[PDB]
């Protein structure tokens, strides 16, 4: 019925607000990115600091792992993405082509492609091996908040402050679907469900929503949190109970029962907006990170 | 920019 997530570790060291935390697919590591221009690597279980990864010239808003937990891509205000080899710390490629801050990024499930969204209102698809831009999508009319690939990589989901979520054919770059509901709030986050049937989408009106994007229908609504200013990640938690996990601008982490949409827990301790959360791929471990007045990461376990 | 309102 309900989770029992308790604070285990508080990770410190980013010198400015944290923007993103992500667990590696193999469950060994946690990567964080930050407005301090740095990427940091922590042990997923003991929170033990591993290394710092640097090279971006301005703050980073997102970081993402390749399927094999070997590479990272980061999206920065310096208008680049960078492909990092985690074990050697090398910047392998610097993807240039966006005309404004790069906000979000993800590998496809094969880690041969990267998708990015930017304040320049485009979605771009990059080749991992050459670091070149394969397509630019004129996706939105306002800044793009989130970009995600589906289970086979055949589709890409986009989110923007223009109020739309869009689905794209990865091979053609064609828009296959535009989702919006009865109000048009800025869409601040989007991602596919692990089975690839649904998109979970956040809007700046304090609302998360589960969509069946084929049927074009909102299935579930998750409310209770505070989310009007910032692009807060949300997650499907599947290692124990089937939850929805999201930060909040009231400094708490919210956990919903996915089916019944009830708040089943709130996690307390950050001293600022909880901007990013992440769910461990095989343990009941939640990572959370907060903004300028906190600068810490926290590992909770149930 | 994610850390900014």
């Amino acid at each position: 019925v309900k989770p029992n997530y308790a604070l285990k570790f508080t990770l410190a060291g980013h010198t400015k607000a944290v923007s993103s935390v992500k667990f590696s697919p193999n469950g060994e590591w946690l990567a964080s990115s930050s407005a301090d221009k740095l990427i940091k690597i922590w042990g997923a279980y003991d929170g033990k600091f591993e290394k710092t990864i640097s090279g971006h010239k301005l703050g980073i808003s997102d970081v993402a792992w390749s399927s094999d937990s070997n590479l990272l891509v980061s999206a920065s205000d310096d208008k680049t993405l960078k492909i990092w080899d985690v074990s050697s710390g090398k910047c392998l490629k610097t993807l240039k082509g966006h005309s404004n801050y790069v906000f979000c990024c993800n590998f496809n499930p094969q880690s041969n492609l990267i998708v990015s969204g930017s304040f320049d209102e485009s979605v771009r698809i990059w080749d991992v091996k050459t670091g070149k831009c394969l397509k630019t999508l004129p996706a939105h009319s306002d800044p793009v908040s989130a970009v995600h690939f589906n289970r086979d990589g055949s589709l890409i989901v986009s989110s923007s402050y223009d109020g739309l979520c869009r689905i794209w054919d990865t091979a053609s770059g064609q828009c296959l679907k535009t989702l919006i509901d009865d109000d048009n709030p800025p869409v601040s986050f989007v991602k596919f469900s692990p089975n690839g049937k649904y998109i979970l989408a956040a809007t700046l009106d304090n609302t998360l929503k589960l969509w069946d994007y084929s049927k074009g229908k909102c299935l579930k609504t998750y409310t209770g949190h505070k989310n009007e200013k910032y692009c807060i990640f949300a997650n499907f938690s599947v290692t124990g109970g089937k939850w929805i996990v999201s930060g909040s601008e009231d400094n708490l982490v919210y956990i919903w029962n996915l089916q019944t949409k009830e708040i089943v827990q709130k996690l307390q301790g950050h001293t600022d907006v909880v901007i990013s959360t992440a769910c461990h791929p095989t343990e009941n471990i939640i990572a959370s990170a907060a903004l300028e007045n906190d600068k810490t990461i926290k590992l909770w376990k149930s | 920019m994610r850390t900014e309102p």
